């Protein structure tokens, strides 16, 4: 019998606390069946456990040592796997981090860890870890493993295989049988779902050919112990096809049988077709689309007849429930304009039920891109025989756009120039941006602002102007001295719910004086009637623009940011007005287009190109801020600001208002004096760009988002130019009237969005031929 | 999180005492209405102690050993 | 004044059987199940209820099948009334 | 990238003392073409006439004489689902002299009987033609590694004996050969199932097992196994697929009691004298003593091929990279003295009509002499 | 994230979280507590660092380790001190922001955050009528309650501009049986009676124009 129990070193627990928990107590004879339950109640703890128990004479020297708490919390050597997912791994498998840690249950660990590694396909050469038990009771594990993997080393087999080559199916799959890197798009490594998948891959092929007599298929996937044997053997037992003659019905449900044998309405000597009935199948679900029966079944079920070979069909189609909508909850709009969210609801809450419209909904939604989670997920009244509420979660994505620059210059101030576009604005719907350039000698102003929203039509609605006071002067004049007050205003209407035809107001005035030597000024001018000097720069000039403004689009984007397969327009036109100070027209065209060579989408192709083209009324023309530019941009890369196009041409002037020795050279006083080619950039009334690229997110990056992140590669075609162009004046000088002048670049594009933080890389060779080709080959954008 | 605010007071306004209390429906003869229906019901046996983001919002510390 | 205009609809879709069949007296969860769990309720006064149907297609015409229903306490059908199309 | 493991891989050759330096090489080749396409082909020395193939649909009697092409043929069929339609060859080989029984990995199976001519009636079995053909009596012995083990007739074929034994989900490499004894045949298996059929029935007058396989404790990578058994006396010795030395020794029927020792790769014995290879690439002897050993080896670890020969009381052995390592008088000494080949090798040798045979893992024959 | 013994690393730790060095209070908070999950101290800590999580806005990491805790213990001394900061979290969860701070045009967002403060504060508050929160929680209370009453009354109100009258009057009548305290509800009310002119829902409006002129103040 015991008279001493007693205890040390328990940090938490009593030494009463610990004799009671044990239901061994001092005072009872404790036998060799009290040692084993007091050490059966060690094991019934579940986090920490010891079984030191010793008795000789009277006295329970229970000895419950605490070597936890043990967290091994170090993963170090991680290369392909999560160390989450090892500790999951762990606890799951039962090692979770409250922990003994018995000097065996290291090795235990190491192996079963590795063991893992392998049950994923793998090899992993070593688990090591470094104890480190902290001097009160606590320690740690710097595990310490390295990884041995061997993924796709494929040999492919099928037998049976017998109506139809095994590689020309081999094709379809995520498995393939070891083929060259250039030929990946999308993913093929091994799992055994991966498998599973190949299987329905094919087994799906033979159900839609209409052989319905296979299922049978065995399980030999051959293995070889050197990580490389990695090789597919199957077995099949394929079908019989049939002829589509013979059907029968039985509608359960409200009654639409006309609709529906319209609907089903297949001739009888079709030839059978497991897609057809498919195809027949849908109809009739989305046929119901509108009538709101929540959850119809149905089994089409086939006859095949031998001795004929024709298959009867045989449906049965109870219906759904007709009026559900109660509520319509949102999830995610953190300080988001719900109301907008609702906006999209042209739908009405409390009413039946309409399929299409639901979807409508969801994806009109996604269609604002934005947000990235599909929902329609549709649960009805727990207590209410009916009565659906569609929830929706969306993962939202932030809007933010915010030029920066500071300085820099000698002879200029700190510029504040600024770019600054925040649009659908986080506390509106609606758009504005606002653009200013304010270095040294320019005021130069730009005004937009929108509200997509003065109706529930949804019409769209913005302000565009500009104060521009961008002056380019030396110091005041014969310095291109131009005030530029322009204004617009839009407003917006589709009906074809997806098509566009737009019509818009506006004016500009712009103020001119102090000339500057280049030539086609003076072609503006005189073609106008305005003779102004030649030798001097002399003259100034004002306008006052009543501006409509008439265009046209269509879209369909598939993707916000990062939208897919899209399918785009923006198409714009301008006539003149009775009572204005400017006459000339123009039309233009733009295309870009999404396609995606991936269908897990992870690669992308596009097809892009634009339009441009300027032509005067009835003896008056189109002035130069409108003719097109381009270099350095989303339109053109490798080169600098506004760069294609013809070139300009100063004729003597040696007195420009004092024209400047020293500066202005090339027919200046001081240095050339008489008739000059001048090398800058001038661009043309006609345009048109068209590039190619490829969405590429590379394995080397570590593709854990598909967001921030799109990677392509461009390639480009440019040429800018003048039509209304003749040569007898640009004879001794060169000629720009027709495409002839081609360029084209080359070069990655680095795309990664932070939330607040871009960095564009972006290096291109600009590889064409062309004169005066000034290249730049850095282009950093925001 | 703060330049140099957000202290005693919340981030933005606070409703607390602005809170509208019961402005009952007083319902003419036989033309009442069930008057409650969800948890919204509060012990008015309550306070007044700490009213309003003005308390002694730290945790209350717990002894030493 | 737009050439065109949408259509708007709201609950309960009723026919002329879907009228026709029920009857006085016919309980609450007879009429229920003859009609649908309906909407159009009183929450409170009186047990009397309510069938309403509209729809309005390209600026033209209009439906309103308004059909007023009334139960007593235990709910039995009595006093019952539509004007279908307004 | 999926190259960068530093496993420890083939320990060098070692001293190349030869006395007996390889004093003959007889080359000939088909040149083809084996490749990394895993099986055990083997020449056939048949009347000293070795009747040769390919893995293209090739063959071609030569003769173990030098080798001189006779008999030559393609193997593949040109009319329905494709032109040549593209045979890949992994089904073992033998003969009855003329009656070349051979099956092809692509379940397809070929009795011909290049004694009647090309009689190659075609075979489109369950599972494909994976091992070494035998035949027990007249009768055509089949292991495919389908888990299903039918039988057929010589020079006509009819299935029978058509037994079902176990199949992991793993689907590992593994096949066997039946040893025909006692009016039936001991062939290998892959799960330590070890059921024998006494063709009776096909009849195993067994159910007992090996407890070790791999499939739920996987373990390291090298323990590559000769899936075979061999009558002896009436005694079987087994080669377990994991390092397991044993004598379940059939008496009559099979009278079990496991002997054992791991770190399996291959064997072989005479009468007491047996001598194998360990997983780990090491050559040991022993006696049928329980698993008293011989023969300490550490030196020819992971060498690329590990499958031995003797003929003329000289063990022989050899790797890839066309290395050869010469046996003997056996020890004290084993040491090694060739690299004929830079194919490589990776089969079965084999030594018959007092010589020597083993195919190069491309190209067909260089008949080294010691 | 030192080593020291546990009193030392939990002053430091106390000291910094008063300091406002929430982050690196948090640091050595989180330190203490992966080093013990068991004594006193680790108590403390967790108490601590859900309080600097909260502080330092860590509100995932301040919920986490609160649900932990409740899961650890869910009875204490303190349960009312844990409902508290649970509804507070939720709130700091609803409508902490740049506009969020701001103040114009909220109380109209995700309300989920406001649910789980409501019935937090509520079955608290009636769980706990007995505590020095008590009518913080309370003001808490009828504070949000009004609030999603703006919540859902910019909602119904919304929905009727869109021509949308029939779901309203019904999300009306479930605030009503629901919470019949705040203004917006009396303000909803005209709009009820607008809606039944829409259709010509007429006994009902002139009852209701009869029941607000009751309510009207």
């Amino acid at each position: 019998v015991v008279k001493d129990i007693h205890f040390e070193g328990l940090q938490r627990v009593a030494v009463g606390a610990a004799l009671l928990s044990m239901p061994v107590r001092t005072g009872d004879t404790v036998n060799d069946e009290d040692i084993s339950n007091t050490i059966r109640a060690l094991f019934a703890t579940g986090n920490f456990e010891d079984v030191r128990v010793l008795r000789d004479g009277d006295t329970l020297l229970v000895q419950v040592k605490e070597r936890p708490t043990i967290a091994s919390i170090t993963f170090s050597g991680n290369k392909s796997v999560k160390d989450d997912m090892l500790k999951q791994n762990l606890e799951a498998s039962g090692v979770r981090v409250g922990e003994s840690l018995d000097r065996t249950t290291i090795a235990d660990i190491e192996k079963g860890l590795e063991d893992f590694y392998y049950s994923v396909g793998k090899y992993s050469a070593s688990v090591k870890a470094v104890v480190t038990p902290l001097p009160r009771n606590r320690v740690d594990l710097k595990l310490v493993f390295q990884e041995g993997v061997s993924a796709e080393i494929q040999q492919i087999n099928i037998v049976g295989n017998h109506a139809f080559t095994t590689d020309e199916l081999i094709s379809h799959f995520q498995l393939r049988d070891e083929v060259p890197w250039w030929n990946v798009v999308g993913d093929r490594k091994y799992q055994k779902q991966k498998l599973a998948g190949d299987l329905e891959t094919l087994r799906s092929y033979y159900l839609d050919r209409g052989y319905a007599r296979f299922n049978i298929d065995s399980t030999q996937v051959s293995l070889t112990p050197d990580k490389k044997g990695i090789y597919v053997t199957v077995n099949i037992t394929e079908g019989d096809q049939y002829k589509l003659s013979g059907v029968e019905v039985s509608g359960n449900l409200a009654g639409h049988s006309a609709e529906i044998e319209q609907l089903t309405k297949i001739e009888p000597g079709e030839l059978y077709n497991g897609t057809k009935v498919t195809k027949m199948e849908d109809d009739i679900k989305k046929l119901l689309g509108r009538y709101g029966y929540a959850y119809p079944r149905v089994q089409s079920m086939p006859e095949i007849n031998d001795a004929d070979k024709t298959v009867k069909l045989r449906v049965n189609v109870d219906a759904g429930n007709r009026f559900y909508v109660r509520k319509i909850r949102f999830e995610g709009n953190d300080t988001s304009k719900d109301a907008v969210l609702r906006r999209e609801m042209r739908q009405m809450e409390g009413a039946w039920l309409g399929s299409d419209l639901v979807d409508q909904g969801k994806e009109r939604l996604n269609r604002l891109g934005f947000f990235e989670t599909v929902d329609t997920d549709t649960q009805r009244v727990p207590g209410s025989p009916d009565q659906v509420d569609v929830v929706y979660k969306v993962k939202e994505r932030n809007t933010g756009s915010f030029n920066f620059g500071i300085g820099y210059g000698t002879e200029s101030g700190v510029s504040f120039q600024a770019g600054v576009q925040q649009d659908n604005w986080l506390g509106t719907g609606y758009a504005v941006g606002i653009n200013g350039t304010k270095n040294d000698y320019q005021t130069y102003a730009e005004l937009s602002v929108t509200n997509p929203y003065f109706t529930v039509d949804g019409v769209s609605l913005g302000g565009r102007l500009f104060y521009n006071d961008f002056q380019a002067d030396d110091a005041d004049l014969s310095d291109y001295t131009n005030k530029s007050y322009g204004t617009d205003v839009t407003l917006g209407f589709p009906i074809n719910e997806y098509n566009s035809l737009r019509a818009g107001l506006g004016y500009v005035h712009n103020s001119l004086s102090n000339m500057q030597p280049q030539v086609a000024m003076w072609r503006y001018l005189y073609s106008m009637g305005e003779h102004p000097s030649t030798s001097d720069q002399d003259n100034s000039f004002k306008t006052d623009d009543f501006t409509f403004n008439y265009g046209w689009t269509y879209n369909k984007l598939d993707r916000g940011y990062f939208p897919t397969d899209g399918s785009r327009v923006n198409l714009t036109g301008k006539v003149t007005i009775p009572g204005s100070d400017n006459e000339y027209y123009k039309v233009t065209l733009d295309t870009a287009t999404y396609v995606p060579i991936d269908d897990d989408h992870k690669w992308v192709v596009l097809g892009r190109t634009r339009w441009g083209y300027g032509d005067g009324l009835g003896g008056k023309e189109m002035p130069f801020y409108e003719n097109f530019y381009a270099g350095g941009s989303s339109t053109v890369r490798g080169f600098q600001s506004n760069t294609i196009g013809p070139k300009a041409v100063y004729f003597p002037h040696q007195a420009s208002n004092y024209d400047p020795d020293y500066d202005y050279e090339c027919a200046t006083q001081d240095g050339a004096k008489d008739l000059c080619k001048s090398d800058d950039a001038v661009g043309g009334n006609a345009m048109a760009v068209a590039s190619l690229e490829f969405i590429t997110p590379t394995p080397f990056i570590s593709d854990k988002y598909a967001n921030s992140v799109r990677t392509s590669f461009f390639w480009d075609m440019g040429t800018v130019w003048d039509t209304n162009w003749d040569s007898s004046q640009y004879s001794g000088y060169p000629d720009y009237s027709d495409p002839s002048n081609i360029r084209m670049s080359a070069g990655i594009a680095l795309q990664w969005m932070s939330p607040l933080g871009p960095l564009v890389f972006s290096y291109a060779q600009p590889f064409k031929k062309y004169d005066g080709d000034k290249a730049e080959q850095f282009q950093f954008n925001i | 999180s703060s330049d140099s605010r957000y202290k005693r007071q919340v981030s933005g306004d606070e409703a607390y005492l602005e809170a509208a209390p019961l402005a009952e429906l007083h319902a003419p003869a036989g033309m009442i209405l069930p008057v409650t229906s969800g948890d919204y019901a509060i012990p008015v046996t309550n306070g007044s102690g700490a009213v309003g983001k003005a308390l002694d919002i730290r945790p209350p510390a717990q002894p030493l050993a | 004044r737009v050439v065109y205009r949408p259509d708007i609809n709201q609950g309960n879709y009723l026919t002329a059987n879907d009228v026709s069949k029920i009857r006085v007296g016919m309980t609450q969860q007879q009429v229920a199940y003859a009609l649908g769990t309906p909407l159009m309720s009183d929450p409170f006064g009186t047990n009397t209820w309510f069938y309403v149907f509209r729809q309005q297609p390209g600026h033209e015409g209009v439906t309103q099948q308004t059909l007023t229903l009334t139960f007593n306490s235990s709910g039995v059908l009595t006093n019952i009334d539509n004007k279908p199309a307004l | 990238f999926n190259s960068e493991e530093d496993v420890v891989k083939m320990s060098p050759l070692p001293t190349v003392e030869n006395q007996f330096t390889p004093t003959t090489a007889w080359s000939t080749s088909v040149g083809s073409g084996i490749g990394n396409f895993y099986s055990n082909l083997h020449p056939a020395l048949a009347d000293n006439v070795v009747y040769a193939a390919d893995r293209a649909g090739l063959v071609k009697a030569l003769n173990a004489d030098d080798g001189k092409e006779i008999w030559s043929v393609s193997l593949a069929e040109k009319d329905g689902w494709f032109s040549k339609e593209p045979a890949l060859l992994s089904g073992g080989v033998t003969v009855s002299g003329g009656h070349v029984y051979i099956g092809s990995e692509k379940a397809q199976v070929y009795a011909l009987n290049t004694s009647d001519g090309t009689v190659a009636w075609q075979t489109k079995v369950a599972g494909e033609a994976l091992s070494r053909p035998v035949v027990s009596d007249g009768l055509v012995l089949i292991h495919t590694s389908n888990g299903q083990l039918q039988a057929l007739n010589e020079a006509d074929g009819a299935v029978k004996w058509t037994v079902n034994l176990d199949m992991p989900s793993l689907s590992l490499r593994g096949e066997s050969a039946p040893t025909t004894a006692f009016g039936a045949a001991v062939v290998g298996g892959d799960n330590g199932r070890v059921s024998a059929v006494l063709m009776e029935q096909g009849q195993m007058i067994w159910q007992q097992r090996i407890s070790q396989a791999t499939g739920s404790t996987e373990i390291d990578r090298l323990s590559d196994v000769d899936t075979t058994p061999v009558v002896v006396n009436g005694v079987v010795f087994a080669l377990a697929y994991n390092g397991n030395l044993t004598a379940l020794d059939l008496r009559s029927g099979q009278i079990m009691w496991k002997r054992e020792l791991g770190s399996v790769n291959d064997f072989i014995v005479d009468g007491n004298r047996i001598y194998l290879v360990d997983q780990n690439d090491r050559v040991m002897a022993l006696t049928i003593d329980g698993g008293v050993t011989l023969w300490t080896q550490s030196d020819l670890l992971h060498r690329l091929l590990t499958s031995p020969v003797l003929y003329n009381g000289n063990l022989v052995v050899g790797d890839s990279e066309g290395y050869l390592h010469w046996i003997n008088v056996e020890d004290g000494r084993f040491v090694a003295q060739q690299k004929v080949d830079s194919s490589g090798f990776q089969t079965e040798p084999v030594a018959a009509d007092g010589k020597l045979l083993i195919q190069a893992k491309d190209g067909t024959v260089y008949s080294i002499t010691r | 994230v030192p080593d020291n013994p546990p009193n030392e690393i939990y002053a430091t730790a106390q000291q910094k979280l008063q300091d406002g060095n929430w982050r690196q209070a948090i640091t050595q908070l989180e330190a203490l507590d992966n080093r013990y999950p068991f004594g006193p101290y680790s108590q403390q800590v967790q108490l601590d660092l859900i309080y600097a999580y909260y502080k330092n806005a860590d509100l995932p990491l301040a919920q986490a380790a609160i649900d932990r805790f409740i899961r650890l213990n869910p009875t204490h001394p303190n349960i009312d001190y844990v409902m508290y900061m649970r509804g507070l979290t939720n709130m700091a969860l609803d409508d902490s922001a740049l506009q969020g701070f701001f103040g114009v045009d909220r109380s109209d967002r995700d309300p989920q955050h406001a649910r789980a403060a409501f019935s937090d504060f509520s079955k608290l508050v009636r769980g706990y009528p007995n505590s020095q929160y008590t009518t913080d929680a309370t003001k808490r209370l009828v504070f949000l309650k009004d609030r999603l009453a703006k919540y859902e009354y910019s909602v119904a109100e919304y929905y009727t501009e869109r021509g949308a009258w029939v779901a309203v009057v019904n999300r009306v009548e479930g605030m009503l049986r629901d919470y019949p305290d705040t203004q917006a509800t009396r303000d909803a009310l005209p709009l009820m009676e607008n809606a039944y002119r829409q259709m010509q829902m007429n006994a009902q409006a002139e009852k209701v124009a009869k029941i607000i002129a009751a309510n009207s103040s």
